[PDB]
């Protein structure tokens, strides 16, 4: 079968190279949902480099219970950023290569987002494998590892991971590790052809009228790392409360 | 003579009515089905009646025998022999039904193929503890018909080893000697017809010498059987030395 | 005695460690993909990597991984390979990278398609290297790498490039390695091959001498390699410390022999050479098998090799041989031997006067042939075309033990695969669950052999296909059973009491202490079975636990699989278990037996029927479950108790463990696979051969089907 109807062609290119003649159905080029950009994000997909937070890369409290606090916090910070722009939380799903990181991501969500009516909870926090058959419009993916590629190196797991997104996929990774992996290279070359720092457009609320790949009318802000992201979203969240409280106080 | 339409009216009568009315239908319909070379239809018809009428399984086995469907007959009768609660119009014992099972089977290694014949008769050897020498000869007979003439000899020596009466021993000895005689004569004839290869002539000389061994072993075996009965039999020990 | 080195978790090297390594600096200078300005190819770099990084590290996995991560094969080796520059260092480096890729289960052969014309020259150098003397240019460890590379090649028959070389080695012309008497016997059995054989000789007469001698080496390659192996195998001492390089060479060789026998296109020609080489007799009498520590994995592989060589298949047609055919072939062997005995050998007349069953057992064969002289035994073997004809005035150069084993193993009655399977317990025991050679741990490095069936593209028969699947499914389930035991018992914390009893200082949701166990019924065997038809036992437990856990234990339905576990802890109260140490040594686990739930018992000892809800509220905290025991294991345990004076395992149980229902289905599945081996697998003829990987794969496609 040679035509997929489910994801954007730019996203389809991340996994089509495993298939002989995988093209796109006509509606993938014609329907607005696939042609409209992701609001407040410069690129429809981006690979975000996450350096070691506090000098810690991956951690392993129990055998095979892999965690990466730096990537996990960055994933939730981008999730919070999207919700404050007006993204529905059921549109966003959070995926990770390991069950250990899934537990860590849930703990951060429960402390920061779980009881917050302005953000809520993501659609799913699960492993990539257990997500098979399912899909969502937006996917946030933590690759976790910083030492070795071996679970991602099985290209079959990569193909599934790339295909979960209909409209946008943002991948948080030690880019320097995975870029050297020969089998990952045909997809990652496309990911690394774009800037490795997260590019956001905070003045563009959801929904946007901008087309995917169109140059934005507003200035692109470049987020260099997770602490800059976390502080920015916190300041924006505090600002949003302040404007809402002033609106309530002026109504009073 | 409308065979096609007669069955259809039976099949519609079965479709139309409860199982009580079926019990009226089936005596005529099974009698009808037997009269034709339509064995698939009669097999399906007979099966239905069995869980109402166990005696009809005798009629079905007799139908399978007359239809030469002996492999199916062996499967049903083996089930019947395990289903020891069975009822017979002749009043046949479960041993006799097992005997009839082995009668059909030992005649027909070619036709009977769905069953582990060896296991069934060895099961019978555990069940029918008094009959053993007869069962060995019937088991050897099956192996003769299988063309495994050596396996027949295997069973007869195995029989001689297991036997613990002179009465059973006589039966095994006489049957084995007749088997030995028949293969010796066959080896004489085939060596003359085919031309004597050196291994073929030696094969005849072996079987004769085995028959020479058999008769000379017979006093020792006879004495040994009494020693199986009573190892304490000091007289038989003296007679054993007297043969030695 | 230093304790054997624990399997150190190979923590794969970090990016900071990778970037600091000398190998990566070489990679960055010469071949790494992300650098636009590479240095030109230098053959000395390959020699430098081989001597300083590969050989000096003793082929250390971590260093090989660094070369693999550096893309050394794809960007430097094969792209610059030519026959004129092929050195030993060049040759061995390529083989190591391929074997590493197979160990990682990533595509190894795709790089060779960029320059296919260099591979036949490359492959021939390997064949010469594989035949190199043991004290010569290539060490046994390097040869072990070559054996593993060759094994990967023989298992890769879907690759036309590889197949084209393999088909030259394994075809009807390879029978020039056979004994002349053996050769003439086989060509007489199959007169069609005698016509082709004379054509082969006539074709060799037309070849040029260089290509003819090269072809003669290739056709004799596997036969010479066996002879080479036997020299190495005989050099294995019985009691002196053996070099592991000898063991790994021997184990990988038998693996290679198994895979050749496990595939029908290879088996069809090699098995006749393999039988004539008497490899199995030489191996079973070898000092290596008699070494319990070093030879255990080798022995398991050898038994697997004995299995495939003897498999119930007609090697020429590929059709499975029926047990009646196997019985007839067996009687043909004995009848030929009794004819030979009674003609030529007066000492054997006492043997020949016996019937077939009197002689055909292994014990009988040793009893009849053992008193004979060595010269007489050789003459019998020569008449059967197993050995050359003994000259009338020379003593045999072969040992009497060799001569005895050759005659016994050729004529011993085989035990049926179905019978072995039916006698085999379905639940794994402690002997198998923690046998790291059969059920490897999570930390298994991939360096050794494994005595495991491989689900290849091709299978010998439908019987073979099912069994390989059966074994792997059982062992996979066994690994889960291991994890379930390790998690549950560690939570229960078994420690030695002051009185030497068991005190449980903790609790597990999935396992409870047994209060009482009693075997209630042992049913008589079926028709044709040597094991009980059914064994029933009762297991009493106390569910003084939280309600949700109590409901889960009372929740257990008929056909649920549970495990009975015996622990006898030797560690004092309060000892913390260390997960990096062996599990059994910490908890004192003695026995593991699986059981199947019939149901929970009421106060009258009757099984509570699984009815539609609500179940009767049973009094207090104590519950009794009636269970089915494995009848094959029970038969073996009682046999072990009576024959060897072992303790009654069924009196010892102190823990029952349940599994999660989604995963606890394995036993019934195993029964189904076993049942499939017991039933004529009538696969449709249009589908049958494709599942086995033979014939035209498109034959079931609609364009070829006649009933389109």
């Amino acid at each position: 079968l040679d035509a997929q109807g489910r994801a954007r062609a730019s996203l389809c290119n991340l996994y089509n190279w495993r298939y002989k003649n995988l093209g796109n159905l006509p509606h993938v080029q014609l329907l607005p949902e696939f042609s409209t950009a992701n609001a407040g994000l410069l690129y429809d997909f981006q690979l975000i480099n996450v350096e070691d937070f506090q000098g810690v890369g991956e951690s392993e409290p129990n055998p095979y219970f892999y965690q990466n606090l730096g990537e996990a916090e960055y994933v939730v910070a981008l999730f919070m950023y999207m919700c404050l722009l007006g993204y529905p939380a059921d549109k966003i799903s959070i995926l990770t290569t390991y069950n250990g990181q899934k537990h860590l991501i849930r703990d951060i969500i429960n402390r920061r987002c779980g009881n917050n009516p302005l953000i809520g909870r993501p659609n799913k926090v699960t492993t990539v494998d257990r997500f098979q058959g399912q899909q969502n419009d937006y996917i946030l993916l933590s690759l976790v590892r910083t030492r070795a590629v071996g679970h991602l190196r099985d290209v079959r797991r990569l193909v599934v991971a790339m295909s979960r997104a209909r409209l946008g996929l943002y991948i948080f990774a030690r880019v320097s590790l995975f870029q050297n992996c020969f089998e990952l290279t045909p997809a990652f070359s496309q990911l690394t052809a774009r800037p490795l720092h997260l590019h956001i457009i905070p003045t563009e609320p959801f929904p946007t009228t901008r087309k995917n790949g169109e140059r934005p009318s507003h200035e692109v802000q470049i987020i260099k790392n997770m602490p800059q992201m976390a502080n920015f979203v916190y300041n924006m969240y505090m600002h949003l409360i302040q404007t809402t409280h002033h609106y309530h106080q002026t109504l009073l | 003579g409308r065979v096609t339409h007669t069955r259809r009216t039976f099949d519609r009568a079965l479709r139309a009515l409860p199982i009580t009315q079926h019990s009226r239908i089936w005596p005529l319909y099974l009698r009808f089905l037997r009269s034709h070379p339509l064995p698939e239809t009669a097999v399906r018809g007979y099966r239905r009646f069995l869980k109402l009428s166990p005696e009809s399984a005798e009629e079905y086995i007799e139908y399978l025998k007359s239809s030469d469907r002996l492999d199916e007959a062996a499967q049903r009768l083996a089930t019947v022999v395990n289903d020891e609660r069975f009822v017979s119009k002749a009043g046949k014992s479960n041993y006799q039904l097992w005997h009839e099972l082995c009668d059909l089977i030992s005649q027909n290694p070619d036709k009977v193929q769905s069953l582990n014949v060896d296991a069934i008769i060895r099961g019978g050897l555990t069940r029918f503890t008094d009959q053993l020498g007869k069962l060995w000869c019937s088991l050897a007979d099956y192996y003769i018909r299988s063309g495994h003439f050596e396996k027949a000899r295997d069973v007869y020596e195995e029989a001689i080893r297991t036997v613990m009466t002179v009465r059973d021993f006589t039966q095994v000895f006489d049957s084995y000697a007749q088997f030995e005689e028949s293969m010796i004569a066959a080896k004489m004839e085939t060596a003359s017809e085919l031309g004597r290869e050196e291994e073929d002539d030696v094969d005849l000389e072996l079987r004769l010498a085995r028959f020479e061994q058999l008769i000379s072993r017979r006093p020792l075996l006879l004495n040994s059987v009494l020693l199986r009965q009573n190892p304490h039999h000091v007289h038989e020990w003296h007679k054993r030395v007297a043969l030695h | 005695m230093a304790a054997p080195a624990q399997p150190k978790k190979i923590v794969a090297p970090t990016v900071s460690q990778i970037n600091a390594e000398f190998v990566t600096q070489l990679a960055c200078k010469y071949w790494a993909p992300h650098i636009k300005k590479k240095s030109p190819f230098d053959i000395k770099v390959i020699e430098d990597i081989y001597e300083k990084e590969i050989v000096k590290s003793r082929f250390a996995i971590r260093k090989i991984m660094l070369l693999e991560f550096s893309q050394y094969l794809e960007n430097y080796l094969w792209m610059n390979y030519s026959p004129e520059v092929s050195s030993k260092a060049y040759l061995m480096s390529i083989c190591c990278m391929v074997n590493e890729k197979f160990r990682e289960n990533v595509p190894a052969w795709e790089i060779f398609k960029k320059k296919p014309d260099h591979f036949p020259f490359f492959f021939k150098h390997i064949l010469k290297a594989a035949l190199a003397e043991t004290d010569g240019e290539f060490s046994l460890h390097e040869q072990t790498v070559l054996l593993l590379f060759l094994d990967h090649c023989f298992n890769s028959l879907e690759v036309d490039l590889i197949r084209s070389q393999v088909q030259q080695l394994i075809s009807l012309p390879m029978w020039m390695g056979l004994q002349l008497a053996r050769l003439e016997l086989e060509l007489k059995k199959t007169p069609k091959l005698r016509k082709f054989w004379n054509l082969i000789k006539k074709n060799d007469e037309k070849m040029d001498p260089e290509a003819r001698e090269q072809a003669y080496q290739e056709r004799r390659f596997l036969s010479q390699l066996i002879q080479k192996f036997i020299s190495v195998l005989k050099s294995v001492p019985l009691s002196e410390p053996v070099t592991m390089d000898k063991v790994h060479y021997c184990e990988r060789f038998i693996e290679l022999m198994i895979d050749l026998e496990a595939l029908l296109p290879t088996r069809r020609w090699f098995n006749t050479i393999l039988d004539d080489s008497h490899l199995l007799v030489h191996c079973y009498l070898s000092n290596l098998v008699r070494r319990e520590e070093d030879g255990h994995l080798f022995s398991q592989l050898l038994d697997m090799l004995k299995f495939y060589t003897g498999f119930e298949i007609n090697d020429q047609t590929g059709n499975a041989l029926t047990e009646n055919e196997m019985t007839t072939i067996h009687y043909d062997r004995i009848t030929s031997l009794q004819r030979a005995a009674f003609a030529h050998f007066p000492e054997l007349y006492d043997f020949a006067l016996s019937n077939v069953a009197e002689v055909d057992t292994r014990e009988s064969l040793v009893k009849f042939f053992g008193p004979l002289s060595s010269n007489t035994l050789h003459q019998v073997a020569s008449y059967l075309c197993l050995l050359p004809t003994l000259p009338k005035n020379e003593d045999t150069t072969f040992d009497k033990e060799f001569l005895l084993e050759l005659l016994v193993s050729r004529h011993e009655r085989r035990i049926s695969q179905i019978q072995q399977l039916n006698q085999m317990p379905l639940y794994p025991t402690e002997k198998i669950i923690w046998d790291e050679n059969i059920v490897p741990t999570e930390y298994y490095s991939g360096e050794g052999c494994l005595a495991l069936p491989k689900l290849n593209l091709q299978f010998l028969t439908l019987h073979d296909y099912l069994l390989r699947n059966f074994n792997l499914f059982r062992l996979e389930s066994t690994y889960e059973i291991r994890q379930d035991i390790e998690d549950s018992v560690s939570r229960m914390k078994p420690w030695q009491s002051e009185y030497g009893g068991v005190v449980f200082g903790g609790w597990a949701r999935m396992a409870q202490p047994i209060v009482a166990f009693t075997v209630v019924e042992v049913a008589k065997p079926n028709i044709g079975e040597n094991w009980p038809t059914r064994v029933r036992a009762d297991v009493t437990i106390n569910l003084n636990v939280r309600d949700h856990i109590k409901d889960e234990w009372e929740g257990l339905r008929k056909h649920d699989v549970c495990f009975l576990i015996t622990v006898r802890p030797t560690k004092p109260y309060g000892t913390k278990f260390d997960r990096r140490r062996p599990f059994i040594e910490q908890v004192g686990l003695v026995y593991v037996r699986g059981c199947e739930i019939q149901g929970m018992l009421d106060d009258k000892g009757r099984v509570i029927e699984d009815g539609p809800e609500p179940r009767p509220n049973l009094r207090g905290e104590s519950r009794t479950f009636r269970v089915f025991l494995d009848p094959n294991q029970y038969q073996q345990d009682m046999t072990n108790t009576i024959q060897n004076g072992a303790e009654d395992v069924y009196e010892t149980f102190n823990i029952i463990m349940r599994r999660k229902p989604k995963e606890n289905n394995f036993k019934a599945v195993l029964e189904t696979i076993r049942n499939l081996m017991n039933t004529d697998c009538v696969v449709p003829d249009w589908l049958h051969d494709i599942i086995l990987g033979y014939g035209d794969p498109s034959s079931a496609h609609y364009s070829k089907m006649p009933n389109q």
